[PDB]
């Protein structure tokens, strides 16, 4: 008999995660997170955890493993394994029917039986402070396949644990020294330190670390005293930034209208009372939260770009800090130097959750969900 | 002056002037290489004294052990420096109706790195012929001079 | 190129996806070994420069040690030897010479 | 048993089931679906189709799932679609001809014989764009709600192949199988060989229609993070020009994929999959938002009859609701109950209101029949303080009306209000895309922060204002295009809040002229008080005493459904002549302003007669202009200063 | 099956051809025309005919006509010949080309649909470039590079390089043959560009374009920038650039059965654009001089012209004239030393908005047929001026109908004038310092014929009209751009109740349905084609 192969029929994506430090350390290396930097190269074939800023993510898309044929003249199937970047046709029927045989029968792709998997990639940019004197925060490429596809999201700091290896890739024929390699990481498995809010089901060590917190009393002024405690009293200020966290409530009429759910603050002062130390800290405290500055870019840089993206042949809009944070916040510092084509931009979005834009190849409206310190 | 220039008296020797306007990197081109059959294990030279497309030698064809069957030994071999230059007529005096003509010009050895962009220069030289990879006509080629010697106002600025 | 200062003789061998009996391969990286390779390009420090000229630069070729120690916009000294490999033109088909660069040590 | 490679699938078991369920179909959803007179749902409308022609057969899928006997079956025409719609094409044919021999006939049987039906399924469940669509999901059934931004030119692609014979006499023809076309070396042998000359004549060969068509994509709910994609999909023949630049869609098809080839050199595939959807069906309607301009759109009213399709283009209604419509328009508070029930979680206002309601009617169209044209608009700016609905008012018109983009201050300027040249990088060649106000050819162009967009931009709007006309002049086109666009403005005055103090004209900070030629124009001034800002501030926490806002039906107002019914009957169907007894009463209003321009003149014919359209009155009569000319005053509060 | 059909077909219309000589006779019974016309056509071998489509559908019950429009191409080889053996005896160096014209309908190329390929099909639209007319290859010999043999009958269209047979069988290799340049016959051969009709887009749509093609005498009969009607046949041509586009691409493959042991597997990707081949022409859209005389022999037809060159317009006799003088001439010529001078008469009109100005700009361009419009933002110099195309689709290079080169012997309507930038008002200027336009890039310089004259119309700074200022201060457009006008025309309003109930009127009175309002002295219907008796007059 010839059959089909275990592979083939594989129900399941198979996946690890090392051994955190606790049990390195209990019973006496595995997973040290390192740089990009750090990397040194010859970690080829490893598995490692690294962790950066995932910079930038390409859509998911159906990358193909395994392509199926279908020969009438036989009704055997052919199956090709695709393991490179590119392919050519089997056109030419290698079917153990036809192989001793006159005619050499023609086959079709089918495009269901090929077995897919789910194809994405981004960038993690290095984490600033690990970066030598006077160097530069470079980056590296993931590559990710399978059911872990969408733990990767733009502008937040993770672990990634993965194997790093090799890709056949050299520059172009003539800036060449031969047998180089490109590299990229296979990714396992994910774990993020500021979190998700939209996961948060209750289980047997979350509700104690709540319960505990709650039991002391006087919560509210716990936790504005333990905002930022690095500074100097003025609580009613520190005790307002947690409601900014809280949000309060969105609110749909059921008949076509919304209203923001969402608070908007000022700082206004003098010198010496500190300010970006508060919006720096609650920078840190937000999941998403991200901080900007007056001037320069920032007319792109609290807007839509369009970019061509570099993986696959699609323009995509990319995120100013109004949509690289959503539903979190936005910092702004040094405010009134920023300009009217930035406040004009900002001002809308205070007012209700989208931006909208009609220059060039962008004509969308842009949902924001942001809130603005 | 370039103008002048003709097909008349090609491969003369030509004296004309102009400035300088670039002067490009300094190649690398044999005189003495030393050659071993990588199958044979068979040692030859060659040289070459005076040429440095279409012209000029290659390696030979074959020394059975086939095509392109030699390795150059680099390591006792012989190479000499030349440059590429372009001179354009002087924007003094040219058509009031179009932009300068220039030609391309090459020097070798001791000849290379006298002369700075801008200078203003009389070079004699052996006006000659070479085919382009052009993208020009349906047959044609591209003329060029041969620096065998140059000479300046005493010094340009 | 890079690894001997005399032209040894090319070994252009091929990777190996099949036995020599004609078995099926698997590849176990990392017990492979790599190296890093890096090129960096050096042009005349400004200051010396004649200066209203051009910059000029030549390509300088790291192996695994030196690679972490350079950066753009610093002042570095290089010592190596300048090879000049390859056949430009004198095999092959065509002018331009051969490509001459550093080996840094 | 029989069954299908892969596949789930009886073919004589799905089609006798089909056939049970359409020959016993009585809307039982209404019964078991959820908490919600007639027979033989389909059967009607089956024996409606066949003397139409129209051949397509429109079908609500989720009159299977709550229906006994074909749950069996949703689950399948969802995930096998390609197979089981090619199993009712064949069952629909069957189940016309049992109706057929039931009945004493004519001669039908001489086509349906050979013609051939098909089934365009639609009503099926949302999903997160293309972005839920992993490749579990490949070559699924499948929905996408959006607007398309440009939409290519129709592509031939071959269905029968020719080959032509360079000797003896005789061609081939040859259908096409899967994508490919077997080219047969050998000359039809038994005529005569030769082993390789033969030829493929294309101008012999039959083509189908293809279209391909952009789609800006915008889910129900999209993750944080999310940014706008543009879908790029293909349409076969009677949908090509469906649907266009600027609509506001509802579309089902068949999620797919495909290679590309890396080059035009070699074929190397690559291995990262494009995507697409093949479409089966498209909505081009919904009952939440009104209807396209009839007079608009009659070039292509015809090309659907032309073209044998009927993919519907204008919301049907039936006597039931046009009775109601009559006897809702005798009452004489009309004037006041749209005009409350156009926004009814928005206090007062109702000066402005029914200004906007009056726009959304447009009021008449008209031209003469070579040299000359003339709009029903108005065209409208809101001044004063914030706090107020100006902004709330622009998200309104905007889900209602079924055309139009809400640009937006310094970041909307010329070159994407009108048209650009663009690089499409799909293909790789310089293409014309449609600016805003290009896309809103109709309907409303809403526009806010309208004093803080430039000097230069502004310069645009003060041609189309009442011109409704671009013309343009740059590299690659020279037209004149239309740019019917209603539009209608937010802007706030010089300095902040708003100063009696200073004239209206000045503190506007927007020119004399321009505002001139703004039809109407609202000052919304605060001016606080008791017994206002108490009675709004219950308004409002009634929102929040229930945490949805089912009890809004208090303080009696139309069901939206019903009002965009009624608006795009109106609009539809009466052509309200200004009859000549009405001038007198007129011409005094404008000379009263003169003791100021024309285009109050222009635009009080052009409100009132939308308040003929408004109790759909053929022709204007005396007192339809009193509450027009009172109407312009009191915007402006003109009686104060 | 048309192998026997085609020949039917071929004695059909032959005998249309045949059974049907000139009548019309005493204006009494009509029978068609065309061996007169063939022996009209015996003097000049111009072999150009011409057949009018509706004459051909009464014979045979139109079973003729509705086959032959829908299966044209297939038939048209048989329908050539069948001139050609009437000619032959009727009649005694030779090509041919026909057309059939005024066809019932006009399709909207919006409404292309691939269901009519190779049929017959009616199309319009605006031209928007032509190119160089060029040699297509036609008939050409073919000289084998083994032997001395040579092949003159053609393939031509497309695979036109090998001939399946050469008149000695034996070669070392038999299928490939050189070309010849000398003994060849080509016909001329030219491109243009047609642009969808603005009066009839679709909403938000762009106006479509599409590449049509002229073979023949018909070459040099269209002229870019304005209504052309044609007729002829829906090609089809291959496409590269849809690659990359959803959907299967039909692939085809030359089969592998019945040979054996014996893209090498013989593939190919066939991906087609539809253009058009049309084969008629004209440029769409007596008692004559019994009403020109009639009118200049009359005294008062000034002062009608006056009061009917913008009907609809309420007083303004002032920009009336100027625009009536502004479509007029003056003598360009008018030197001895061998330059010429701006004979053509330049207009601006001036005053605070809601004036009627902008109206006579869509008067005009509705009425002056070499006249085009630009809200003079929404612009820039290169598309005023031409723009050239950079030497793609492997000819040389072809000039773009600039708007401005456009209005050639006319008047362009620059509406907004002063919200034009510095950049193409001086292109203009230096399109009235000169008469001539020059053109520089990619070394490619062109200097164009231009004579034109420019109505202008123009806001105020503030829009209101400053009396107090000079118009060099209010109009803000610098002094020699304010030059070369040979006039400003000037309005300010306010309220003359007198007239305000008699414009009040006017408005109004114009919304009753197509209403006489402004109903003119006399109508267009004599008045362009009494204006060029006035142009060709030279006084
Ligand atoms: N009340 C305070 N308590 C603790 N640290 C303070 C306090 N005020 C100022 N600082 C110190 O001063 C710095 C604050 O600078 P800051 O005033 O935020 O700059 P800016 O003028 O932009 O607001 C911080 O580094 C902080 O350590
Ligand atoms: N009279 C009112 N009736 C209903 N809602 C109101 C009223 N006044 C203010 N609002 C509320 O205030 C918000 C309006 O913000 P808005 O005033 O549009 O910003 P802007 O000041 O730029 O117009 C909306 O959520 C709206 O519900
Ligand atoms: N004398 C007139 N004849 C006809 N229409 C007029 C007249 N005066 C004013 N109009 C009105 O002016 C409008 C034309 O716009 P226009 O005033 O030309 O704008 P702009 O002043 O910006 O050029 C038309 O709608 C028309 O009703
Ligand atoms: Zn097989
Ligand atoms: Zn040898
Ligand atoms: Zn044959
Ligand atoms: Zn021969």
């Amino acid at each position: 008999t010839e059959l089909f192969p275990p592979n083939l029929t594989r129900r399941y994506f198979l996946y690890f995660k090392p051994l955190s430090q606790n049990c390195a350390r209990r019973y006496r290396i595995s997973s040290k997170p390192l740089s990009v930097r750090q990397i040194k190269g010859d970690f080829l074939g490893q598995l490692i955890t690294v962790r950066g800023i995932i910079t930038r993510v390409s859509d998911v898309k159906p990358a193909v493993e395994v392509i199926a044929y279908t020969c009438d003249q036989c009704g055997y199937e052919v199956f090709q394994e695709v393991n490179s970047r590119t392919f050519t046709p089997l056109s030419e029927c290698t079917s153990e029917e036809c192989s001793q045989n006159q005619t050499k029968g023609q086959l079709f792709m089918s495009t269901r039986a090929s077995k897919f998997s789910a194809f994405q990639e981004c960038k993690i940019q290095e984490l600033s402070q690990q970066v030598p004197v006077g160097h530069i925060p470079r980056s590296l490429n993931i590559h990710v396949n399978g059911t872990l596809v969408r733990s990767l999201s733009p502008g937040d700091i993770v672990d990634v644990t993965g194997i790093f290896l090799p890709a056949p890739y050299t520059g172009f024929k003539a800036l060449k020294a031969g047998l180089l390699t490109e590299t990229y990481l296979e990714a396992q498995f994910v774990r993020q330190h500021k979190k998700k809010f939209a996961s948060f089901s209750l289980t047997s060590d979350v509700e104690e670390r709540v319960m505990e917190l709650i039991t002391s009393g006087d919560v509210y002024n716990r936790l504005a005293k333990s905002i930022a405690p690095e500074i100097y009293g003025n609580l009613d200020v520190k005790k307002a930034l947690l409601l900014l966290l809280v949000g309060g409530v969105d609110k749909r009429v059921g008949d076509g209208m919304k209203i923001r759910g969402d608070i908007n603050v000022c700082l206004m002062g003098d010198p010496g009372v500190a300010k970006s130390q508060l919006l720096k800290a609650i920078c840190k405290i937000s999941p998403r939260g991200v901080y900007t500055t007056g001037k320069g870019s920032s007319g792109v840089g609290l807007t839509a770009a369009v970019m061509k993206d570099p993986v696959t042949d699609e323009m995509i809009l990319e995120g100013g800090a109004l949509v690289l944070a959503d539903n979190g916040i936005c910092c702004i510092d040094e405010f009134d130097k920023m300009d009217e084509s930035d406040r004009t931009a900002i001002h809308e979005v205070m007012e209700q959750q989208t931006i909208s834009i009609s220059k060039a190849g962008i004509n969308t409206t842009l949902n924001a969900r942001t809130s603005i310190l | 002056p370039l103008r002048d220039l003709d097909s008349e008296h090609v491969s003369k020797i030509v004296r004309l002037s102009g400035i300088i306007i670039s002067t490009s990197v300094l190649s690398s081109r044999a005189t003495y290489l030393s050659i071993m059959c990588r199958n044979c294990r068979h040692t030859t030279s060659i040289t070459i004294n005076n040429f440095n497309t279409g012209n000029t030698v290659s390696l030979p064809r074959s020394c059975n052990c086939g095509p392109d069957p030699y390795i150059i030994i680099h390591e006792s071999s012989k190479f000499i420096d030349q440059q590429f230059l372009k001179l354009q007529e002087i924007p003094e005096l040219v058509p009031v109706g179009e932009m300068p003509r220039n030609l391309t010009m090459t020097c070798d050895r001791y000849l290379t790195n006298k002369v700075i962009p801008g200078t203003r220069v009389t070079i004699v030289g052996i006006y000659s012929i070479y085919n382009s990879k052009n993208g020009s006509g349906v047959a044609i080629r591209t003329p060029y001079i041969k620096i065998l010697g140059i000479q300046s106002d005493v010094e340009t600025s | 190129a890079t690894t001997t200062l005399t032209t040894r003789i090319p070994t252009p061998a091929i990777y190996p996806t099949e036995d020599t009996e004609g078995n099926k391969l698997t590849t176990e990286y990392g017990y492979s070994t790599f190296i890093d390779h890096q090129r960096i390009t050096v042009q005349e420090m400004p200051e010396m420069a004649p200066a209203g000229q051009l910059p000029r630069s030549i390509d300088v070729i790291l192996d695994d040690d030196l690679v972490d120690k350079t950066k753009p916009g610093d002042r570095v000294n290089v010592v190596g030897v300048f090879k000049s490999l390859g056949a430009g033109g004198m095999n092959q088909s065509n002018l331009i010479g051969f490509k001459t660069l550093i080996l840094g040590n | 048993l029989r069954i299908i490679w892969g596949t789930n699938v009886s073919i004589q078991e799905c089609t006798t089931n089909f056939r049970n369920f359409l020959m016993s179909f009585k809307y039982k959803f209404r019964k078991i679906l959820d908490e919600r007179d007639e027979e033989l749902y389909y059967i009607k409308q089956l024996n409606e189709m066949r003397e139409l022609g129209t051949s397509n057969l429109n079908l609500d899928a989720r009159n299977l799932l709550a229906y006994k006997q074909t749950e069996d079956l949703y689950h399948q025409l969802l995930n096998y679609p390609q197979e089981v719609i090619s199993i009712m094409d064949q069952t629909i044919k069957d189940c016309m001809v049992s109706l057929i021999v039931d009945n004493n006939l004519d001669y039908d049987l001489d086509e349906i014989e050979t013609k051939f039906y098909k089934v365009r399924p639609y009503n099926v469940g949302s999903c997160k764009g293309m972005r839920e669509l992993n490749p579990n999901d490949i070559d699924k059934l499948i929905n996408l709600k959006g607007l398309v931004l440009r939409s290519t030119p129709v592509i031939p692609d071959m269905k029968v192949a020719f080959f032509k014979c360079n000797v003896c006499d005789h061609t081939m023809a040859v259908e096409i199988d899967r994508g490919v076309i077997q080219e047969p070396a050998r000359c039809e042998r038994i005529d005569c060989n030769e082993p390789n000359s033969m030829s493929l004549i294309h101008n012999r060969c039959s083509f189908a229609d293809k279209q391909v068509i952009k789609l800006q994509e915008t889910p129900d709910f999209v993750p944080d993070g999310q940014t706008p994609h543009s879908i790029s999909l293909c349409v076969y023949d009677e949908l090509v020009d469906s649907c266009r630049a600027g609509d506001r869609i509802e579309v089902t098809g068949t999620f797919r994929s495909i290679p590309i080839r890396a080059n035009s050199r070699q074929r190397v595939l690559k291995s990262l999959y494009k995507t697409y959807v093949d479409v089966v069906h498209v909505k081009k309607v919904s009952d939440k938002r009104l209807d396209v301009d009839t007079s608009t759109i009659e070039q292509e009213l015809m090309q659907n009859k032309v073209d044998h399709n009927e993919v519907e283009e204008v919301r049907q209604i039936t006597d039931q609701d046009l009775a109601k419509i009559r006897e809702v328009a005798a009452r004489e508070d009309l004037y006041s109950l749209l005009a409350r029930s156009i926004a009814p979680s928005i206090y007062e206002l109702e000066d402005v209101k029914k200004g906007i309601l009056l726009q959304l009617f447009g009021g008449t169209n008209k031209t003469f029949t070579k040299g000359g044209r003339y709009r029903g608009d108005i065209n409208i700016l809101l001044c004063g303080d914030p706090s107020t609905s100006k902004s709330q008012i622009l998200q309104y018109v905007h889900k209602i009306t079924p055309r139009g983009v809400y640009t937006s201050g310094k970041g909307s300027s010329a070159v994407g209000l009108t048209a650009y040249i663009t690089r499409d990088v799909d293909t790789k060649q310089l293409v014309l895309e449609s600016g805003a106000l290009v896309l809103s050819d109709g309907g409303v162009c809403c526009i806010d922060e309208f004093d803080k967009m430039s000097d230069s931009t502004r310069s645009v709007l003060h041609e189309v204002m009442e011109q409704q006309t671009i013309s343009i002049a740059k590299a690659g086109i020279i037209t004149t295009l239309n740019a019917r666009s209603s539009i209608l403005a937010s802007a706030n005055p010089i300095g902040s809040r708003y100063n009696p103090n200073l004239p209206v004209t000045e503190n506007i900070d927007l020119p004399p002229p321009l505002l001139s030629r703004f039809d109407l124009v609202y000052l919304v001034l605060d001016k606080v008080d008791e017994k206002n800002d108490r009675e709004l501030a219950k308004h409002l926490t009634n929102l929040y005493l229930e945490d949805k806002p089912e009890h809004i039906s208090q303080d009696d107002v139309l069901p939206v459904e019903f009002l965009t019914m009624y608006i795009s009957y109106a609009k539809e169907h009466i052509h309200p002549i200004i009859t000549e007894a009405a001038k007198t009463e007129l011409v005094r209003a404008y000379v009263g302003m003169r003791k100021a321009t024309t285009r109050q003149l222009e635009s009080m014919i052009r409100l009132a007669e939308a308040h003929a359209k408004m109790k759909l009155k053929n022709v204007v009569e005396l007192e339809d202009v009193q509450e027009a000319v009172r109407l312009i005053r009191s915007a402006i509060k003109d009686y104060a200063t | 099956v048309d192998d026997v059909t085609g020949e039917k077909v071929r004695e059909a219309f032959e005998q249309f051809l045949e059974d049907f000589s000139v009548q019309s006779t005493d204006t009494g019974e009509v029978e068609k025309v065309y061996r007169a016309q063939i022996e009209f056509m015996k003097i000049y071998d111009l072999n150009t005919i011409y057949i009018d489509y509706q004459h051909l559908s009464m014979r045979e019950n139109g079973a003729l006509a509705m086959a032959i429009s829908e299966q044209y191409y297939r038939f048209l080889p048989f329908l050539q010949k069948g001139l050609r053996r009437v000619v032959r005896k009727y009649a005694p160096e030779r090509v041919f080309q026909i057309s059939f014209f005024n066809l019932p309908t006009v399709h909207r190329i919006r409404d292309i649909r691939s269901e009519k390929i190779g049929s017959l099909l009616s199309i319009s639209g605006t031209v928007t470039r032509t190119s160089e007319v060029r040699p297509e290859l036609y008939k050409a010999s073919f000289t084998c590079d083994m032997c001395r043999a040579i092949v003159d009958n053609v393939e031509q269209s497309f695979k036109y390089t090998e001939p399946t047979f050469c008149p000695n069988p034996s070669c070392e290799n038999r299928a490939f043959w050189t070309l010849n340049v000398t003994r060849s016959r080509f016909l001329d051969w030219q491109k243009v560009r047609i642009q969808e009709n603005a009066n009839e887009i679709p909403t938000g749509s762009m106006p479509r374009t599409l590449d049509v093609i002229l073979r023949g005498d018909s070459v040099e009969r269209a002229k870019p920038g304005d209504r052309c009607k044609f007729t002829g046949v829906e090609i089809v041509v291959p496409d590269v650039t849809q690659l990359g586009l959803p959907g299967v691409k039909p692939s085809s493959t030359l089969d592998t059965r019945g040979i054996s042991k014996t893209r090498s597997l013989g593939v190919r990707d066939l991906t087609y654009k539809i253009s058009f081949l049309a084969c008629h022409v004209i440029s769409i859209g007596s008692d004559e001089i019994n009403e020109l005389k009639e009118m200049v022999k009359d005294e008062h037809i000034y002062d009608k012209l006056v009061r009917s060159i913008a009907p609809a317009v309420f007083g303004h006799e002032a920009v009336k004239k100027g625009i009536l003088l502004q479509m007029l001439g003056g003598v360009h010529k008018s030197t001895v030393e061998g330059i010429k001078l701006r004979g053509d008469i330049n207009i601006c009109v001036v005053g605070d908005p809601s004036t009627s100005k902008s109206q006579f700009l869509k008067y005009v361009v509705g009425f002056a047929p070499r006249s085009v419009y630009t809200s003079g933002k929404a612009s820039s110099a290169a598309g005023l001026t031409a723009a050239v195309v950079r030497d793609e689709e492997g000819g040389d290079y072809t000039i773009e109908a600039g708007a401005l080169m456009l209005a050639d012997n006319g008047i362009c309507c620059i509406d907004e004038f002063d919200k034009m930038d510095i950049s193409d008002q001086v292109a203009i200027h230096e399109a009235m310092e000169q008469q001539t336009i020059s053109i520089a890039k990619a070394g490619i310089h062109a200097t164009l014929n231009a004579r034109t004259s420019i109505l202008a119309a123009a806001n105020p700074v503030g829009g209101r009209y400053n009396r107090k200022l000079s118009l060099r201060g209010n109009l803000n457009m610098t002094a020699p751009i304010m030059s070369r006008f040979d006039l400003f025309f000037v309005i300010l309003d306010d309220c003359n109740e007198k007239i305000d109930t008699e414009l009040a009127s006017h408005i109004v009175d114009l919304h009753m349905k197509r209403d006489e309002a402004i109903e003119p002295p006399f109508s267009a219907e004599q008045l362009r084609r009494y204006i060029k008796y006035a142009r060709t007059f030279k006084p």
